[PDB]
């Protein structure tokens, strides 16, 4: 589990992912020292991959990042060796289309009454804005809410009526890209 | 499982040999064709409009066009007829920057490659590769020009549709023939390899001497292409640019001319 993270040098305006490592666990990212990264439209932590997604690097992001993974079995947290990251001086990276870097599966079975959480986050400069919608044009029922600064869609009490194709749209001034996937039901 | 490689850094071209043994051999491509020391083709279906099922993909190393119509090339000293499989591109940095793989010495902003196999003794390109058998490849130079080239509209429009690594799209109808030089007459021939790992030394090349016009404007859709880099525990979004392999050494090789 223990390895020596080489310091990684990134560019201002560059879309970046900090991988955790391993894949029923919960993930968080601390900055510099213990304890957490301020998540917002620009930074997103996935409970599905464990990684930290920085859509556009700001100079403030320079520092040590380390991934704490907790085991649902217990309250045990196992830290990784931090990744320190700096800025290149050789040039700023320009604007570009959003690139959806983590997203819900093309097809996603869901137990009756369970709570499904669709993830969708995108690297982009300017910082992408996430929108959600159904493919068939039907508006969402009230029980569906936008968590994690629009990076997650939460469907509680999943029922057959909630099945169908869900789209995730990410855009900025330079274009838009789309993640699609059909949710299915089973009891 | 394929070896990680790139066009720069710890896994740039000069380090391919360490993971891909074939990259360190002789008869490697590209090379520098010398015209001073240099020295018929029949194209079937190139005159046809491509299918709406023919599609394009950003592979992170190039932009690939999976051809879904039947194109053939015969003659020019090839071991039989060859059927086209795919097209891939190589471009520079900006403002017409050299990005072509072959050259003499005069490099061009863009080089396009069309890859073939012989279907008389194989069923698919990917079988041919796995079996280390002979494949054909064309190399077509693009040179800057004052005016747009409408023959390339489907391709440029394609580029805009696959900006990011892994992105795919379908292409409007295009005519593969007009993706070739106005004059097919002057070209060269030699034995080489893939210009990417595994650098398999199994390729018969055709380098058309005359280039195809593109505008600076059309050129820009190539410089708008991104890729990713998986370094350590950090994945980053990067420009895909200067994606060409350094020219290799001829050794026991001679070029033909027609």
């Amino acid at each position: 589990k223990t390895r020596m993270r080489s310091t990684v040098s990134v560019r201002e305006g560059q879309g970046v992912v900090l991988l955790c490592g391993p894949p029923e666990l919960s993930y968080a990212w601390v900055f510099n020292e213990y304890p957490f990264v301020e998540e917002d439209s620009r930074r997103f932590v996935s409970q599905e991959t464990g990684h930290l997604y920085i859509a556009k690097v700001e100079p403030s992001d320079v520092g040590n990042y380390t991934c704490v993974v907790t085991s649902t079995v217990t309250n045990t947290r196992v830290l990784g060796s931090p990744t320190p990251l700096v800025l290149r001086s050789d040039g700023v990276m320009g604007e570009y289309e959003p690139k959806i870097e983590v997203q819900f599966p093309e097809t996603l079975p869901a137990a009756k009454g369970s709570t499904v959480r669709l993830e969708c986050f995108a690297l982009g400069n300017p910082v992408p804005q996430i929108n959600w919608r159904r493919s068939d044009g039907m508006p969402f029922p009230n029980k569906i809410k936008l968590r994690k600064f629009n990076g997650m869609l939460e469907i509680q009490n999943f029922q057959q009526e909630d099945t169908g194709s869900y789209e995730c749209i990410a855009e900025n001034s330079r274009g838009k890209n789309v993640a699609r996937g059909r949710l299915t039901y089973y009891a | 499982g394929d070896p990680y490689w790139a066009y720069s850094g710890a896994y740039g071209p000069e380090h391919w040999v360490t993971s891909s043994v074939s990259c360190g051999g002789r008869h490697q491509s590209p090379i520098d064709i010398l015209d001073q020391y240099a020295r018929e083709l029949q194209l079937d279906g190139f005159d046809n409009e491509s299918s709406n099922k023919t599609w394009m993909k950003n592979t992170g190393k190039t932009v690939a066009i999976l051809l879904k119509d039947d194109y053939f090339v015969s003659g020019a000293g090839l071991p039989g007829r060859f059927k086209a499989e795919k097209v891939e591109f190589h471009w520079g940095h900006s403002n017409g920057s050299a990005g072509s793989e072959h050259s003499n010495g005069r490099r061009f902003p863009v080089e396009m490659q069309i890859f073939f196999y012989n279907p008389d003794d194989f069923d698919s390109f990917q079988t041919a590769i796995s079996e280390n058998r002979i494949i054909g490849a064309m190399a077509i130079f693009f040179q800057v020009s004052p005016r747009d080239n409408s023959a390339l509209d489907p391709i440029i429009h394609g580029l805009k549709g696959v900006v990011h690594h892994e992105k795919e799209t379908f292409l409007d109808p295009f005519v593969l023939r007009d993706l070739l030089p106005a004059s097919l007459g002057s070209y060269y021939r030699y034995t080489g390899s893939l210009t990417t790992p595994p650098c398999s030394e199994i390729v018969e090349w055709i380098v058309f001497r005359r280039p195809v016009p593109i505008s600076y404007h059309q050129l820009e859709a190539f410089y708008s292409i991104f890729t990713t880099e998986q370094q350590d525990h950090v994945k980053s979004v990067e420009y895909l640019r200067n994606n060409f392999r350094p020219q290799q050494r001829l050794h026991d090789r001679v070029v033909s001319k027609s």
